[PDB]
RNA sequence: AAACUUUCAACAACGGAUCUCUUGGUUCUGGCAUCGAUGAAGAACGCAGCGAAAUGCGAUAAGUAAUGUGAAUUGCAGAAUUCCGUGAAUCAUCGAAUCUUUGAACGCACAUUGCGCCCGCCGGUAUUCCGGCGGGCAUGCCUGUUCGAGCGUCAU
RNA sequence: CCCACCCAUACCCCGCCCUCAGGGUAGAAACGAUGCCCUGAGGAGUAGGCGGCCGUGGAGGUCAGUGACGAAGCCUAGGGCGUGAGCCCGGGUCGAACGGCCUCUAGUGCAGAUCUUGGUGGUAGUAGCAAAUACUUCAAUGAGAACUUGAAGGACCGAAGUGGGGAAAGGUUCCAUGUGAACAGCGGUUGGACAUGGGUUAGUCGAUCCUAAGCCAUAGGGAAGUUCCGUUUCAAAGGGGCAC
RNA sequence: CGGGACCGAGGACCGCGCUCUGCAAGGAUGCUGGCGUAAUGGUCACCAGCGACCCGUCUUGAAACACGGACCAAGGAGUCAAGGUUUUGCGCGAGUGUUUGGGUGUAAAACCCGCACGCGUAAUGAAAGUGAACGUAGGUGAGAGCUUCGGCGCAUCAUCGAC
RNA sequence: AGGUUGACCUCGGAUCAGGUAGGAGGACCCGCUGAACUUAAGCAUAUCAAUAAGCGGAGGAAAAGAAACCAACAGGGAUUGCCCUAGUAACGGCGAGUGAAGCGGCAACAGCUCAAAUUUGAAAGCUGGCUUCGGCCCGCGUUGUAAUUUGGAGAGGAUGCUUUGGGCGAGGCUCCUUCUGAGUUCCCUGGAACGGGACGCCACAGAGGGUGAGAGCCCCGUAUAGUUGGAAGCCAAGCCUGUGUAAAGCUCCUUCGACGAGUCGAGUAGUUUGGGAAUGCUGCUCAAAAUGGGAGGUAAAUUUCUUCUAAAGCUAAAUACCGGCCAGAGACCGAUAGCGCACAAGUAGAGUGAUCGAAAGAUGAAAAGCACUUUGAAAAGAGGGUUAAAUAGCACGUGAAAUUGUUGAAAGGGAAGCGCUUGUGACCAGACUUGCGCCCGGCGGAUCAUCCGGUGUUCUCACCGGUGCACUCCGCCGGGCUCAGGCCAG
């Protein structure tokens, strides 16, 4: 509040012989009467450089570089090392990235929490859904005062197309701790990315893998970037036939004998 | 260049309403689109041009059709406004084509106009009868009336037969010109005020 | 989850209800079990307690205890039932104040208001289990 | 050597830091428009079986009626509840009421529980005396009613 | 003039730490390549500049993390690691939460400010408890009597009183009964203290009535206005009687 | 040719060599004894030899003077906003900026949309106004890199020209 | 009767009949009035600031508002607000500084009422009183109440077609109400499972809280469709009826076409503004006009042009909100923090008064808050108890430091404290305890080598099933041997 620490009448004593030139709440009869005033060192005081509502709360940031993003956190998503990586738990899933039929979640195949969880456990998402089930704890500190009182892990996220697999199973994925459901085309960094960390696990839908090109098409403004390295395998183009033809004999090993 | 000698934080404005600000426009507009249904959610607007020479290139949507634009569309002034058309009586037409292009977009949409009638079991001959009165609708005016073209088509083509001969002497001639008969236009009546005087005098 | 904008998840304001619920909120609060004999007769699981009930305690140091409810003491959100005491230094029997919550009802005690709210009770729940089957 | 002073350690003191807690603040967001002469906000004085305060209430005084719930309140005492019910409760709701002396505060005053006036009713032997009870008596202004004043303008 | 001897963080040799510099290290049997191997040189520091790390409150992710078979905190002549800020463990106490890693964030690190608040020492069982002449004996009460009571003595105020009553101010201090602690700078059975009760009776005493110095309404005039002046005014400001 | 002190860095081989079955030649091995635990080592308290002003601030050149400090716990002082500037990282690029607003939403998040607008793409002049190719976008001297080995010559600098 | 009898006008009275105003609140709003600190080296222009304080007046919003506007364009078109215009035009001692608007995009949109006219073949208008609810009266009012007209027009004509009033109403929405899924199953620890393990179930509900420790299934609630009962409004598909006495619209036109005065404007003074050459407001003086008047940001005259139409008035929305009420949240604070106040806090207490203004949360799951005995006058103490714990005893969770007492150890000839290095005493962390590899002997088993079949792979390497018949493999047990092993040393 922009007047605590000022709802007091205080003067300073002036410089003497006895006591610090701090203002000091005047009158008498009572404990507070003579007490310093006023200072940031000082109890019931104002502190030093007030907090203000005009902080800057909100950081904006550019849509190419949130689309960049958002590009290559689904990349990412689509490599099965960084899965597990991240800590999710993929070791029985049969294919990454995991793409289920449509007909198994359009209308209502899973808009009962019991029949989207028997599909979780056929398609191989239920270790990680049991891991996130299992790693429920409290909070250490004053987020349990405020709001916060348990952690757990992330699961499984289930993009869908609403359009063709309809919303329904929205309501049956929502009980089920750690998995969460997005539409193909309102996809969130937030959750593709969990802590600014890569690799998230995905269930697909086929009519969500079938919009996803689409979805990239109709963003104006913005196109699939060009990477600056054409091949990845720094191995294959070091040890390729082109370079090692044209090197310089090696000149040492990687352990050099001490001469002296 | 920094204005803070003045009790600045006193009128801070903060806009952390903006979302609930958002939420409450799309709230209000909900329930006066289910309030005039299944009239459209606004009024029909014409087509007008901006003022200064920097505007006048681009059209925009105006505040209401003229009288005259409306006497022309057989449209009453008193009937305008109770079927969504906004009437502007301020405004005047000093040109045939913007007078011509506002009839013809109130003549469009009175042709696609639904009259339903006061009474129902006493229709009129003004409004549209039942067997008629089910189609397709629109509920935005702006959208289903917008400006089409606010500008000129920046690109033409044409055959090298047809190509313009050009203002003889040049453009920026021509230009030259025209600045020099506007700042010499009194010189020269002046001068010939003069010399009809003298020739008067001394004919 | 809650989805309502009038339900609220404050801590604080939940805490602040509970220890500060007037006497006929607190009855509701003050809610017991019923036994598996009760709740296929009656189709009920739920009902608040009150003086005359026979319950059987399920929880706590005094478990497996039976007798009838001899005070329903809203105040500490506690009940006494008979012969479930302790004795104080001096001899005499003080009453075990058990929350209603650690015992099961094995015996209503039956009149006009109890058995309404019994029937509108089990009306109910037919409805919902017809509305959603 | 002890005592004394100092140091080190254990236990006990003094004191209330630390840790954990939070029916509380602080900030943001959403919704709503509702004080008063039909007497407000504020003040004072009272009211519980046993309270000083806080809370609630006004001589109908921790309250009445009405609606709803349906078996309590509790520190003690004393009573319950026909439990198959016009019905417990420091219960909720709340449309009917009560609402002391004051206060814009309104008969005149007030540092006084001071002094009046008008009209009814009742009681005491009472045409006269005494006492009690009830309803009233502020200012400015508006509309209207009624009673008036003035050679101010006229008719007769 | 001569010979030997003593020792500085100086000079020489060796080891180790850091910094800088120069090399090596992939048809990878290949590496926290931000790594590892070889070689050389250098090492003080105020104002000032730069880098890396340690610690605290909170947020996201992660460790299928720890925990009532004991979390956090605290004490510790008990240990281990780090140049260091610090980190980790053992033992005792205790009772409900907390931590490691990578990012994010800040009301984030104290010996000072005659700093703020709170608590506590030496001084120190010290200064002092010395104005108003003064106390003593027996008995009772009581656990306990210089400062309670009764009696017995001795004194003081000395009628402008240490007497008997009021005005202001206080508000129950008045009276009876009882009383642990606190207070009565010693004590206390006593008390204006504490607890429970009781007590203030008017035609004649005051107030109430009158007006004084003075203050405030009204008429009316000022003032943007809160309001100022005005108290007999430039006011239609009211009483009585008679009537066929 | 003796006598003594301190030190043993490295860790398969590679080398320089020599007195050449081997070696003192690019850094210690071999043999032996006692003990195997508080014996070595460590911490604490104390004595002993030597060493050693009380901290912070201020002042000037420096001391001295002066100021603050009885003790302990907790609190306690370069923060936030706006506007510039230089540098770093990122996206797009003669363009760039979704978030005033609209759509949408699992609802203060995320996702989507475009008109205008800001900055940049042209300057100069007080203004009216005018407005950037003689040339492979010029000549000369350097200049990394490349080269068919004759030269082509990035950035940048100096200088002479052109608009 | 005329010295009488009256009608008006103006001004009064009444505790006359009926009404209204005051004060509170004031965060936001409409006005008035109005500083100084500060920033300019100082400082009378300036800045802070047309702000704080003071005064008057409203509402849920207020205010503004349907051009005497902007413009100069191919013209826009009431008001308000956001973005931009723009730190720009412009103002400014000795310069510190100040600073709009038109256009453009968007949010939201909504238009109108009088005065100036003769109803004049009919004051057609209205307050109040009494009503039998049909009306009848006392009056107001012609010094003007109705109808008609408001500049976008209108009035009068012509002309031929169009338009209208009531009553039901299915259904829908808003607000309080009844009701909602699943374990208290077995084992261990524990005072108490809500902890761990096992077996299940519910989930459009795994938000939150309580319950003797971390509970989806013990309880309240939570999600979603609905489902009971009640009240008051609004919207509304449609359906019955009267029809033209009257009103209303469109089209055309000779003619007519009233339009706000101590006001506009000018001078002067003060104040204000970016408008110190172009601003607004107020006071004094002067004081208009009829195609007139205002404006067109440099003074004036002449001739043009373009825009509106002042001096009367009303009106929702988009906008503001440190006040009030209801509600939901947070990378906020966690009892010296956070509001002064988490507590009988604007309280106790101080001051004549205006005013000033604290400190202060936590036993335990449950009082189970210590029976009884004993010692003391008592407070209390000791036994004995409660509790899982009194190492939790209403001084109460945890219980640091300063500082104090006891016990143990030590030192001390006018300071201690600190650094380097031994020693003494006390107390400790490590390290070690044997491993590996052979040669024999004794046991206990064929997951020895090869081959066959199947399978997988890195496509030549493996696993599995049969085959070994014990000079081969794998463990164990006794010896013997070599090597490596801890500390201090020669």
């Amino acid at each position: 509040s922009e007047k605590a620490g000022h709802q007091t009448s205080a003067e300073s004593w002036g410089t003497g012989r006895a006591v610090a030139r701090i203002p000091r709440v005047s009158g008498g009869g009572t404990h507070r009467a003579g007490q310093g005033a006023f200072g940031n060192m000082c109890r019931s005081g104002r502190m030093f450089a007030p907090t203000k509502i005009w902080r800057k709360w909100h950081v904006k940031i550019n849509q190419g570089q949130k689309r960049f993003a958002t590009a290559s956190a689904l990349a990412a998503s689509a490599v099965a090392p960084l899965l597990m990586a991240r800590g999710h738990q993929v070791s029985t899933v049969p294919e990454v990235p995991l793409v289920v039929d449509s007909a198994a979640v359009a209308g209502d195949a899973v808009a009962k929490t019991a029949a989207a969880y028997k599909l979780l456990k056929a398609i191989g998402a239920g270790p990680d859904v049991e891991k996130v089930k299992k790693s429920k704890k409290l909070r250490a500190g004053k987020g349990k005062m405020r709001g916060r009182r348990h952690r757990q892990r992330r699961g499984p996220l289930i993009v869908y197309s609403p359009e063709h697999d309809g919303k329904e199973l929205v309501k049956g994925f929502r009980n089920i701790p750690g998995v969460e459901t997005c539409p193909v085309d309102a996809l969130n960094l937030l959750q593709l990315a969990p802590g600014g960390h890569l690799g998230r696990f995905i269930v697909w839908t086929s009519a969500a893998i079938k919009q996803l090109d689409a979805v990239y098409e109709s963003k104006k403004g913005f196109f699939l970037p060009a990477n600056i390295v054409s091949q990845a395998d720094l191995s294959r183009l070091i040890n390729s036939t082109e370079i090692q033809s044209v090197l310089r004999a090696p000149k040492g090993e990687a352990r050099t004998k001490r001469a002296c | 260049n920094n204005h803070f000698r003045k009790h600045w934080q006193r009128r801070v404005r903060c806009h952390f309403d903006q979302p609930g600000k958002k939420v409450t426009r799309r709230l209000a507009r909900r329930a006066k689109a289910a309030a005039l249904a299944p009239r459209p959610v606004d009024k029909l607007r014409p087509i007008v041009r901006c003022p200064t020479v920097k505007y006048n290139r681009r059209t925009r949507l105006g505040r209401g059709f003229t009288l005259e634009e409306l006497k022309a569309a057989g449209i009453p002034r008193l009937l305008a406004p109770t079927i969504g058309i906004a009437v502007d009586h301020r405004r005047k037409n000093l040109s045939e084509e913007s007078l011509a292009a506002n009839v013809q977009r109130l003549k469009d949409y009175k042709a696609r106009l639904i009259l339903f009638p006061r009474k129902s079991n006493k229709p009129k001959k003004a409004d549209t009868p039942k067997d008629q009165q089910t189609a397709e609708t629109t509920t935005s005016l702006r959208t289903s009336f917008g400006v089409e073209q606010p500008l000129a088509p920046g690109f033409t083509e044409i055959s090298k037969s047809e190509i313009p001969a050009g203002i003889e002497g040049g453009a920026y001639r021509a230009l030259r010109k025209a600045r020099s008969d506007a700042r010499l236009v009194g010189v020269r009546e002046k001068r010939a005020k003069e010399k009809a005087e003298a020739e008067a005098n001394k004919k | 989850m809650k989805v309502r904008p009038t339900v609220s998840s404050s801590r604080r304001k939940a805490r602040k209800a509970h220890f500060s619920a007037p006497s006929s909120v607190r009855r509701v609060i003050m809610s017991a079990p019923l036994s598996k004999e009760l709740r296929e007769k009656y189709n009920v699981r739920s009902i608040p307690i009150r003086k005359g009930d026979e319950v059987q305690i399920v929880r706590g140091a005094h478990k497996d205890k039976e007798g009838k409810v001899t005070s329903v003491y809203r105040l500490k959100y506690v009940i006494h039932v008979e012969r479930v005491t302790r004795e104080k230094a001096t001899g005499q029997t003080v009453p075990i104040g058990i929350h209603p919550s650690n015992v099961v009802i094995t015996k209503l005690h039956l009149d006009k208001d109890r058995e309404n709210i019994l029937a509108r009770i089990k009306a109910g729940r037919e409805q919902v289990a017809k509305a959603k089957g």
